[PDB]
């Protein structure tokens, strides 16, 4: 007298499944990134003007150093 | 003593090539969920020597329809202009110093395109043809804003001589004064290099193969060796032009894996964005480059020479 085995659902049910999408946010605003684009940009423009300054005078003692060598 | 380091710079490019082949298919497998060659040799490290091994004892294919000697000239031409544009990239010393480098690397880019150009032609196949004018557009749409791009930063630098470019980067990167034309840089040389989002000369989904359809063997391994060194040539240059390595004149080496490093982030750069979008129209690519790259080129060309005379920072050289 065996009693009916069969593939079922457990009892009560199955947990809940999802289906809607699910695509966060995830990002910052575009006036910080902006303001972070700027900000990279002057200082990048400071650091190079003193770089090329220096520059300029050592090209001009060079320059000095040929001068004094010429004759 | 020169043809030695003629060959010491040849014979490695070109092991670098067939090895990026691997590394571009591992890296495509591990971005899809899978593994990429690794039967081939201990971890596919045998895979590109059986794929250059197989190339060249295959039977290459004369088409009966194609214009002979054009067939056979365009992948020397391209393999030959491969090789050829490594010699003035200083790592830290360029096997030859030019005074005008960057021009000569423009002009032997824009010379390249003509392997594409006469292949496709001589071919004479209607897809190879479509491929052909697919480049003859891909150059009209980005060569006039990457020049500009060029001139625009090189601005700075006051020469086109690139071994300059280490002295202006010594302690700052040059990305961080233009990384808005670092950007389309990067755009324009995926657009020049025939790369994902902007491969339209072979368009595999469209075109079959495209310019090289009727190439077989080692000619067809040749145009695969030449965009291959081409993608490590122009990632090089990119990273000479935008991140510059400390230079050390009695430790050279430590700059050599300092760029070495550099190149192979951009490199692994390129194939992450290959995995990652669908392909450009080439309407809508000439169209990106010349109504969005060029009017923004334009305005930063015009201050970039601006602001040099605006702070006084006019760099050193004649
Ligand atoms: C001074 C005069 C100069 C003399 C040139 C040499 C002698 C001429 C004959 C040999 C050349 C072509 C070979 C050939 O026809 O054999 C076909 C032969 C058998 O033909 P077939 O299957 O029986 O029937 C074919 C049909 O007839 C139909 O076949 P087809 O339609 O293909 O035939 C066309 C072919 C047939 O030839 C002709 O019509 C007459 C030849 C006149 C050519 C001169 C034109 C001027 C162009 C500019 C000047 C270039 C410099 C020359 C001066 C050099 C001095 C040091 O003409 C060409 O296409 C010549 C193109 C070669 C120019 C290479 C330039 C490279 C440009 C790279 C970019 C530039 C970089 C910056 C600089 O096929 C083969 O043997 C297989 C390979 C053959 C070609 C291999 C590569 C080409 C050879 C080197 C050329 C020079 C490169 C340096
Ligand atoms: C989405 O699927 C796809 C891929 O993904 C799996 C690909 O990889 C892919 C690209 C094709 C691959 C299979 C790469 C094939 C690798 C080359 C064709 C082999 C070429 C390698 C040699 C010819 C270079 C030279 C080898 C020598 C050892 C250099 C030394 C030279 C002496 C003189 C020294 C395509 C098109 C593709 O569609
Ligand atoms: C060893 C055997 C050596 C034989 C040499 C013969 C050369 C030759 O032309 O043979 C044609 C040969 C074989 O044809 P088949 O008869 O069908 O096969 C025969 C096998 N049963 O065809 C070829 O492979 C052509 C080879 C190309 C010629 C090599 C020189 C090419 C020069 C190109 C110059 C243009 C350069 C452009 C770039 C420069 C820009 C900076
Ligand atoms: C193809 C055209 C190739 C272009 C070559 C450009 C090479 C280059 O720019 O280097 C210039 C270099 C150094 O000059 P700078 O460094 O700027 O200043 C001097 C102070 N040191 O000058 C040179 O050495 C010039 C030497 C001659 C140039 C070579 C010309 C070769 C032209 C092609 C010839 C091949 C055969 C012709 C037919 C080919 C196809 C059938
Ligand atoms: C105080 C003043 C100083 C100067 C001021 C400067 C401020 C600059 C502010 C803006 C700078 C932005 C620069 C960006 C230039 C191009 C941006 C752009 O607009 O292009 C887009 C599109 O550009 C793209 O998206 C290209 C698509 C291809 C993507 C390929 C891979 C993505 C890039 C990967 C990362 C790149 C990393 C680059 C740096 C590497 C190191 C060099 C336009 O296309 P559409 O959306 O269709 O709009 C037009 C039609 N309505």
């Amino acid at each position: 007298a065996s009693k009916v085995k069969q593939d079922m659902p457990p009892p009560g049910g199955y947990g809940p499944i999802d289906y809607k999408r699910n695509l966060p946010r995830r990002g910052l605003s575009g006036y910080s990134m902006f303001a972070v684009g700027i900000g990279t940009l002057l200082f990048g423009y400071w650091s190079m003007m003193k770089w090329n300054r220096e520059r300029r005078r050592l090209q001009i003692e060079d320059f000095e150093a040929r001068i004094a060598l010429m004759p | 003593m020169f043809m030695i380091n003629i060959l010491s710079l040849i014979i490695p490019i070109l092991l670098a090539v067939a090895f990026l082949t691997l590394v571009e298919r591992k890296v495509l497998g591990y971005m899809q969920l899978r593994k990429g060659p690794n039967v081939v040799g201990p971890y596919g490290l045998l895979q590109p020597i059986a794929d250059a091994l197989k190339l060249f004892t295959k039977e290459p294919l004369r088409p009966a329809t194609s214009s002979i000697s054009m067939f056979i000239i365009a992948p020397i031409l391209a393999l030959s202009l491969a090789l050829t544009m490594w010699v003035p990239l200083p790592m830290p010393y360029p096997l030859i110093n030019m005074n005008l480098g960057v021009l000569f690397m423009l002009a032997m880019s824009s010379l390249a395109v003509y392997s594409i150009l006469w292949s496709g032609w001589a071919s004479n196949s209607k897809y190879a043809l479509i491929g052909a004018l697919r480049a003859v557009a891909q150059t009209i749409s980005y060569e006039v804003t990457l020049a500009i791009i060029l001139l625009s930063v090189l601005l700075m630098n006051g020469s086109y001589t690139l071994s300059t470019l280490i002295t202006t980067q010594e302690h700052i990167w040059m990305i961080f004064t233009s990384w808005p034309l670092a950007m389309m840089w990067f755009i324009s040389t995926l657009a020049e290099t025939n790369r994902a989002p902007f491969d339209l000369t072979e368009g595999e989904s469209e075109l079959v193969s495209g310019f090289n359809v009727e190439y077989a063997a080692g000619p067809f391994a040749m145009f695969f060796m030449a965009e291959y060194a081409n993608i490590i040539m122009m990632n090089a240059f990119t990273a000479i032009l935008f991140l510059g390595a400390s230079h050390d004149p009695h430790t050279p080496e430590l700059y050599t894996i300092n760029f070495v490093l550099k190149t192979l982030a951009l490199t692994i750069t390129f194939l992450w964005i290959r995995a990652s979008y669908p392909r450009f129209r080439y309407d809508q690519l000439m169209h990106l480059l010349w109504k969005s790259f060029l009017p923004l080129t334009l305005a930063l060309c015009m201050w970039h020479i601006s602001l040099p005379i605006m702070t006084a920072s006019i760099p050193p050289q004649s």
